[PDB]
C-alpha cells in the first residue's frame, strides 16, 4: 500500500523526496509527504487518518500519545556503533571555556534551550532546576512567567507574542525571531550548541552527541565542557558520569489501531539493510546536506530496533521521565500528594470492590485502580499508574524481568505452624509444597499414568499450576508440545478455543471460560479442586492446604460439603499414592510464594502503608471482625490468599534472581524457550 | 399492595456502606449508615405494552443509571420451560462503578455498591375466563429478591456460603439468579394444582437442592407453598413457607424465606385460555419480593364449561376498534369499568368523554374519546360475563339499555339517535328467544329486520338486504343481561374475528380472519340491563 510520511521541515523536505525517489528508482512504493509548519500538525493528520509516520523526541511523543488521538510508536531508534548498538540517548548540559558556574547558580544567566518540550531543551532541564523557579502556577504557566530566572535566554518554538525573553536571544531576523521553523539560525542540537559558541549566552541544553558531532578540530575540546548534576563539571568525553537524563530515543509512531508496525517495519527494515550506516550513495537515511543537523529525521545513528506490539505510549517512555513529564504541569503541594498515595491495582471486578471498601476505610491513603489480568495490571503497576500488587511466584518471574521489585510476600502458614504466631511479620518465608492430589476411587493410575487423561490444575504461568507439572513432564517427555499431552484439560489463562481449555465451566450464565479471573469457577487452587471433585479429569496439581480445606464443608457451598478427606489421595515421582496427610514426604515439589511487586519508586513508602495498615485494622490486631476484613474474609481468596497469615519481611531479595532460587528460574527459562509470553519479550525489548 | 396489572418488577436494594459520618465521624459505635433496608410499596414499577417494551423499559432505566454496563438478562434459563406469554425473569448489572459521595475533609458518607437491576413478572392477555371442570396442572419457574441486611446470622460468613455469589445477600439484596446452589442446569421449578370445583389454586414452589457429582436425580425442596382463591382474571391469596425449612434448614433457607405473605400473594392467568400464570407476592416484613410463573403441560384436554377463551367459547370482553377503520380486542382486566369527563386517560392525553347513563354498570359500552397514528374517535364494548348463580334460564326477560352506533370517519350519531337510549330487547329465559328493536333511522322497520335470536347450546347470534347477522353476550347477573355488536357493517363487521372472507386469520397485515358477506356501511353496539 502507499505509505506516507509527515514532513515538518518543508525547506528541508529533502531526506524526503530523495527516499521515496532513490526508491522508485529501486522499485518504490508510492510514498510521499505531507508537509505542515510545525509537528503537532503531522500528530493530528496521522491521527486524522492523513499521514503515517513521524518521529518524535521525549516531550513530543507523551502530547503526541494523550487523548485524543493515542499514538504508539513502532521502531525504537538505535545510537552507537555498529558493534554496540543502543537507543538509551542522554541529555546533557555545555557551557564555556571556564564558566565558574554550576547548574545550582543559573539567576539571570543567558540560556539557550533547545525547543519547547523536548527532552533535552525543556522538560528534563527545567524539571532539574525546577526547585529554583518556584512558581505558585495554577495561573502564569512555567514558559516565562517563571522563566525570568534567566534574564536572557532563547527558546524556539516559543508563542513570541505572551512573552518578552523567550526569543531575545533567538537571532531569528524578523517574524521568525520565535519561530519552531527549519530556519531559526539557534533552534536545534546545533544552534542551541552555536547560541554557545557565538558566547551570545553560556548554557546550552543539548545531547551529548553533537560536542564530537561537529567539532572536528580535536583540540577545541578542552575547553567546552558538560554541565554535571554533581554540583561540578567534568570533562567531556565522560559522559556517562555527567550527564542528566537517560531519555528514551526519537521513535517513528503510528495509529493505535491500523497503526501497521507491520508494514512501516518491513519497509523500514529494508531500508536499514539497505541505505543504513556507512554504505551505498545512494542517499543513505543517515547524513545531512551540510549546514543542518537530524533533517526532519535523525543523523549519526545506525538504525532502529523494532518494538513490540505490546508497547504503547507511557510503557515506551520508561518510568522516571513519565513521572518527570506529568509532575511539573501540576501543583507541588499537588504532586507531592502522587508521592504519597498508594494506588492498589486489583484484578477484575470482584477484589475491585474489595479495594473499594479498603479505599473507604483507608484514611484517604490508599485509594484504588484496577484491571483485567495480572498481565496489564502490570502493564498499569508500570506506567504509574499503580504502585503496587501481588502474585503468584512465577508471576514474580514474569513481572521481575519487566523491571519491578519484590516488596512483600504472603507469608503462608506452613504445615509447621503450630500456634498463633504474633511476630508473623518478621518470619522469613518458606515457599509452598505442590502436590499432585487423585481420587483414590480409580485405582489404576500411576505416575506414568498422566499423559493423555482427563486432568485439570490451578492456574497458568503459576508455579504450582502450569510450570511445576509441565516442566517435569516436558524434562521426562522432551516434546514441549503442551496440548498432546492430555485429552482434555482445564488451565485457566490459555487460548479458550483449544483442546486444553474444553474442561472448564466459566461463571453462572457460562461465559467466562478460562479467564485468568475469578470469574472463572474452575480458577485457583480451590478452582482446579472443584474441577477434580466434580469428576470430570482425574488428576490435579495444586497446592497442598487446598485439599485440607475442601473437606468438612470448609467451603460451606454445595461442591465442598459432602466431601471426606480420607478420599483423595497424592501422586509421586515413583508411582506409588500415599496418604495426604503427610505430604512432607511424597509432594510434587517445592515452589516460592506469592510477592507484592511494586517499583522503586515509592518503595520506602510502601514500607509505611502495607506495614501498618496490615499489621494493624488488618484481620488479627486491631479490628476487623466489623470492618476491614482484607485477608480470608467475607471474600475468599480475593486481592491476597486465604492463608495469608501476615505479610512478610522479605529480607534482601529484591533481585528476583535472589528471590525465586536459582533453581526455580533455570526451570522457567527451560520452559519459556518453548513459550513466549506477551509480556516478557516487550519487556526484554524494554532493557534494550 | 394487590392492585394487580400486566407487569411489575423490583429494583435491586443497595445498602448505604459508608462508614464515615456524614459529617463527623464514623457514625459513633462501628457500624455503617442503613444497616439494614426493607422494601417499601412505591417501587412496584408497573409496565406496559409489548414484553420487549417492558423490558426494554428496565434496560433504559439501568441505562439511565449508567451507559457503558452490560446487562446480564434471563433468557439463558427460562428457554428450559417453553414459555409463551408469561415470563417471571430478571436483569441485573455487576459492571458497575459504585457511588462515593465524600466530605471535604477527605472523609466519606455514602457508598452504593454497582450491582444494579431488577426482578420482573410480565403476562399478556389476563384470563377473561379459566377452565372448569375437573383440575389442572401447570409448571413453571419462579424468580425473588430478598432485603438487603448486614449479617444474617451474627457472625459474618463469608456471603460464598449461604447460597449467593460473593457480596450478594449481605451488601446489596440477595437474589436467585445470582444462587449458585441447585442442581445448576435447573435451580428454581414449581408446580401448580388448579381446581375451579372449589375456585381455588394450591401450588408448590420448589428450589432444586445439591448434586455432588452431576449424575445423580435431583433433591427437590419445595420452598414456598400457594394457596391462592380465584376471582375471574386474577387470584389472590397467600405464599407461605412449608415446615420442612424450618425443621432441618434454619441456617441456610429458613434465613431468608421465613414470614408468610398473608393475602398478599396477586396473581393472574394470562392466555385467554387460562394456559399460563403469572404472580408476584412480598412477604409481610416487606423482605422477599417474588414473582413466578407457570405454564399448561401442553396436553390442554378441554373443560366441559367452556370458559376461557381460545379453543373454547369467550365468556368477557374488552373490544376496542383500532386507531383511524378496524376492530381489535384488548386485554381483558375482567372489570367493568362516563359523560362528558373532562381529564386524563391512559392513553397520553386529556380525555373528553361522553358516557351517558348509569343505571346499568355491570356492562359498559359505547363512547372514549380523547383531545390533546393518531386517535380520534374511541367506540369500547367492555362486557362481562354473567354470574351464573343469580337466575336460570327459566323465567322472561324485558332488556332497555344503551345504544351506539358508528360508522367510520362520516358524521356519525349517539344514543340518542333512536330518539332514546333504548337497545329494546324481549326473550323468554325458558326459550332463549331473543329478539327486539335496535333502530336505525326510526321504529323497527325502518331498520335492520333481523329477529329470533336464539342460543344454541354455548354459541349465540341474538339480532334485534337479505341473510343479516348481528352477534351479542351475557352480562350482570344469571342471564339478566346482554348486549353485543351488530355483524354486518362492511366487508368486514363488528365484534368477533372479522367476517372479511376468511383468508388468513391475521397471518399478514391484510387482515383477513373470516367468513364472506355483502358490503353496506354501517355499525352499532348495543346492551341492555332487565326490568320487572
Ligand atoms: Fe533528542
Amino acid at each position: 500500500r502507499s505509505v506516507q510520511w509527515c514532513a515538518v521541515s518543508q525547506p528541508e523536505a529533502t531526506k524526503c523526496f530523495q527516499w521515496q525517489r532513490n526508491m522508485r528508482k529501486v522499485r518504490g512504493p508510492p510514498v510521499s509527504c505531507i508537509k505542515r509548519d510545525s509537528p503537532i500538525q503531522c500528530i493530528q493528520a496521522i491521527a486524522e487518518n492523513r499521514a503515517d509516520a513521524v518521529t518524535l523526541d521525549g516531550g513530543f511523543i507523551y502530547e503526541a500519545g494523550l487523548a485524543p488521538y493515542k499514538l504508539r510508536p513502532v521502531a525504537a531508534e538505535v545510537y552507537g556503533t555498529e558493534r554496540q548498538p543502543r537507543t538509551h540517548y542522554y541529555a546533557v548540559a555545555v557551557v564555556k571555556k571556564g564558566g565558574s558556574f554550576q547548574l545550582n547558580e543559573l539567576q539571570g544567566l543567558k540560556s539557550c534551550h533547545t525547543g519547547l518540550r523536548r527532552t533535552a531543551g525543556w522538560n528534563v532541564p527545567i524539571g532539574t532546576l525546577r526547585p529554583f523557579l518556584n512558581w505558585t502556577g495554577p495561573p502564569e504557566p512555567i514558559e516565562a512567567a517563571v522563566a525570568r530566572f534567566f534574564s536572557a535566554s532563547c527558546v524556539p518554538g516559543a508563542d513570541k507574542g505572551q512573552f518578552p525573553n523567550l526569543c531575545r536571544l533567538c537571532a531569528g531576523t524578523g517574524e521568525n525571531k520565535c519561530a519552531f521553523s527549519s530556519q531559526e539560525p539557534y533552534f536545534s542540537y546545533s544552534g542551541a550548541f552555536k547560541c554557545l559558541r557565538d558566547g551570545a549566552g553560556d548554557v546550552a541544553f543539548i545531547r551529548e552527541s553533537t560536542v564530537f558531532e561537529d567539532l572536528s578540530d580535536e583540540a577545541e575540546r578542552d575547553e567546552y565542557e558538560l554541565l554535571c548534576p554533581d554540583n561540578t563539571r567534568k570533562p567531556v568525553d565522560k559522559f556517562k558520569d555527567c550527564h542528566l537524563a537517560r531519555v528514551p530515543s526519537h521513535a517513528v509512531v503510528a495509529r493505535s489501531v491500523n497503526g501497521k508496525e507491520d508494514a512501516i517495519w518491513n519497509l523500514l527494515r529494508q531500508a536499514q539493510e539497505k541505505f543504513g550506516k556507512d554504505k551505498s550513495p545512494k542517499f543513505q537515511l543517515f547524513g545531512s546536506p551540510s549546514g543542518q543537523k537530524d533533517l526532519l529525521f535523525k543523523d549519526s545513528a545506525i538504525g532502529f530496533s523494532r518494538v513490540p506490539p505490546r508497547i504503547d505510549s507511557g510503557l515506551y517512555l520508561g518510568s522516571g521521565y513519565f513521572t518527570a513529564i506529568q509532575n511539573l504541569r501540576k501543583s507541588e503541594e499537588e504532586v507531592a500528594a502522587r508521592r504519597a498515595r498508594v494506588v492498589w491495582c486489583a484484578v477484575g471486578e470482584q477484589e475491585l470492590r474489595k479495594c473499594n471498601q479498603w479505599s473507604g476505610l483507608s484514611e484517604g491513603s490508599v485509594t484504588c485502580s484496577s484491571a483485567s489480568t495480572t498481565e496489564d495490571c502490570i502493564a498499569l503497576v508500570l506506567k504509574g499508574e499503580a504502585d503496587a500488587m501481588s502474585l503468584d511466584g512465577g508471576y514474580v518471574y514474569t513481572a521481575g524481568k519487566c523491571g519491578l521489585v519484590p516488596v512483600l510476600a504472603e507469608n503462608y502458614k506452613s504445615q509447621q505452624s503450630s500456634d498463633p504466631d504474633p511476630n508473623c511479620v518478621d518470619r522469613p518465608v518458606e515457599g509452598y509444597l505442590a502436590v499432585a492430589v487423585v481420587r483414590r476411587s480409580d485405582t489404576s493410575l500411576t505416575w506414568n499414568s498422566v499423559k493423555g487423561k482427563k486432568s485439570c490444575h490451578t492456574a497458568v504461568d503459576r508455579t504450582a499450576g502450569w510450570n511445576i507439572p509441565m516442566g517435569l513432564l516436558f524434562n521426562q517427555t522432551g516434546s514441549c508440545k503442551f496440548d498432546e499431552y492430555f485429552s482434555q484439560s482445564c488451565a485457566p489463562g490459555s487460548d479458550p478455543r483449544s483442546n486444553l481449555c474444553a474442561l472448564c465451566i466459566g461463571d453462572e450464565q457460562g461465559e467466562n471460560k478460562c479467564v485468568p479471573n475469578s470469574n472463572e469457577r474452575y480458577y485457583g487452587y480451590t478452582g482446579a479442586f472443584r474441577c477434580l471433585a466434580e469428576n470430570a479429569g482425574d488428576v490435579a496439581f495444586v497446592k497442598d492446604v487446598t485439599v485440607l480445606q475442601n473437606t468438612d464443608g470448609n467451603n460451606n457451598e454445595a461442591w465442598a460439603k459432602d466431601l471426606k478427606l480420607a478420599d483423595f489421595a497424592l501422586l509421586c515421582l515413583d508411582g506409588k499414592r500415599k496418604p495426604v496427610t503427610e505430604a512432607r514426604s511424597c509432594h510434587l515439589a517445592m515452589a516460592p510464594n506469592h510477592a507484592v511487586v511494586s517499583r522503586m519508586d515509592k518503595v520506602e513508602r510502601l514500607k509505611q502503608v502495607l506495614l501498618h495498615q496490615q499489621a494493624k485494622f488488618g484481620r488479627n490486631g486491631s479490628d476487623c471482625p466489623d470492618k476491614f476484613c482484607l485477608f480470608q474474609s467475607e471474600t475468599k481468596n480475593l486481592l491476597f490468599n486465604d492463608n495469608t497469615e501476615c505479610l512478610a519481611r522479605l529480607h534482601g531479595k529484591t533481585t528476583y534472581e535472589k528471590y525465586l532460587g536459582p533453581q526455580y528460574v533455570a526451570g522457567i527459562t527451560n520452559l519459556k524457550k518453548c513459550s513466549t509470553s506477551p509480556l516478557l519479550e516487550a519487556c526484554e525489548f524494554l532493557r534494550k | 399492595v394487590n392492585r394487580p396489572a400486566v407487569g411489575a418488577a423490583m429494583r435491586l436494594l443497595r445498602r448505604n456502606t459508608a462508614f464515615h459520618r456524614e459529617d463527623g465521624t464514623a457514625i459513633p459505635d462501628s457500624k455503617q449508615a442503613e444497616e439494614k433496608l426493607s422494601f417499601k410499596e412505591g417501587d412496584v414499577l408497573f409496565l406496559y405494552g409489548s414484553k420487549g417494551n417492558k423490558l426494554q423499559q428496565l434496560k433504559s432505566e439501568i441505562h439511565k443509571r449508567d451507559s457503558d454496563v452490560e446487562i446480564r438478562t434471563s433468557e439463558k434459563e427460562n428457554k428450559k420451560y417453553g414459555y409463551e406469554f408469561v415470563d417471571a425473569g430478571y436483569v441485573y448489572t455487576k459492571n458497575g462503578k459504585d457511588e462515593i459521595e465524600q466530605n471535604s475533609g477527605g472523609k466519606r458518607f455514602t457508598h452504593r455498591f454497582g450491582y444494579d437491576g431488577f426482578v420482573y413478572y410480565s403476562g399478556e392477555r389476563p384470563s377473561q375466563s379459566l377452565p372448569s371442570a375437573g383440575t389442572v396442572k401447570y409448571f413453571g419457574n419462579w424468580q425473588y429478591m430478598t432485603d438487603a441486611k448486614r449479617h444474617r446470622t451474627g457472625k459474618a460468613v463469608a456471603s460464598d456460603d449461604l447460597g449467593y455469589i460473593t457480596f450478594y445477600g449481605n451488601d446489596i439484596g440477595a437474589t436467585s439468579y445470582a444462587a449458585k446452589d441447585a442442581d445448576d442446569r435447573e435451580k428454581h421449578p414449581a408446580e401448580y394444582t388448579v381446581d375451579f370445583d372449589k375456585k381455588i389454586l394450591k401450588g408448590e414452589l420448589i428450589k432444586n437442592q445439591y448434586v455432588q457429582k452431576k449424575n445423580d436425580p435431583k433433591k427437590p425442596l419445595t420452598i414456598y407453598n400457594i394457596t391462592a382463591d380465584l376471582n375471574g382474571n386474577r387470584f389472590t391469596g397467600s405464599a407461605k413457607v412449608n415446615t420442612e425449612v424450618k425443621t432441618r434448614h434454619a441456617d441456610k433457607e429458613y434465613l431468608f424465606f421465613h414470614t408468610d405473605a398473608d393475602q398478599r400473594l396477586e396473581g393472574g392467568f394470562f392466555g385467554d385460555n387460562g394456559e399460563e400464570l403469572a404472580g408476584r407476592f412480598i412477604s409481610n416484613d416487606n423482605g422477599v419480593f417474588g414473582v413466578f410463573a407457570g405454564k399448561q403441560k401442553t396436553n390442554a384436554s378441554g373443560t366441559n364449561p367452556a370458559m376461557p377463551f381460545g379453543k373454547h367459547t369467550k365468556i368477557l370482553d374488552s373490544l376496542k376498534i383500532s386507531v383511524d377503520f378496524e376492530v381489535s380486542t384488548m386485554p381483558d382486566f375482567g372489570h367493568p369499568d362516563s359523560k362528558e369527563k373532562t381529564i386524563d386517560l391512559a392513553d397520553g392525553r386529556k380525555m373528553t368523554v361522553s358516557a351517558c347513563c348509569d343505571f346499568l354498570t355491570y356492562v359498559k359500552l359505547g363512547r372514549i374519546k380523547t383531545e390533546r397514528k393518531g386517535r380520534d374517535i374511541d367506540l369500547f364494548l367492555k362486557g362481562i360475563r354473567t354470574a351464573e348463580a343469580d337466575i336460570p334460564k327459566t323465567g322472561t326477560a324485558h332488556y332497555t339499555g344503551t345504544w351506539e352506533a358508528r360508522i367510520g370517519e362520516p358524521i356519525q350519531w349517539d344514543n340518542k339517535a333512536d330518539k332514546a337510549a333504548k337497545a329494546e330487547f324481549d326473550v323468554d329465559f325458558g326459550n332463549k328467544s331473543i329478539s327486539g328493536t335496535l333502530t336505525e333511522q326510526n321504529g323497527v322497520e325502518p331498520a335492520f329486520r333481523i329477529e329470533n335470536g336464539v342460543i344454541e347450546g354455548n354459541g349465540f347470534h341474538a339480532t334485534a338486504a337479505d341473510n343479516l347477522l348481528v352477534t351479542g353476550g351475557f352480562y350482570g347477573p344469571q342471564a339478566a343481561e346482554l348486549g353485543g355488536t351488530i355483524f354486518n357493517k362492511d366487508g368486514k363487521s363488528l365484534g368477533i374475528t372479522e367476517d372479511i372472507e376468511n383468508e388468513v386469520e391475521n397471518e399478514a397485515d391484510v387482515g383477513e380472519q373470516l367468513e364472506p358477506e355483502v358490503k353496506p356501511q354501517f355499525g352499532v353496539v348495543f346492551g341492555a340491563k332487565k326490568d320487572n
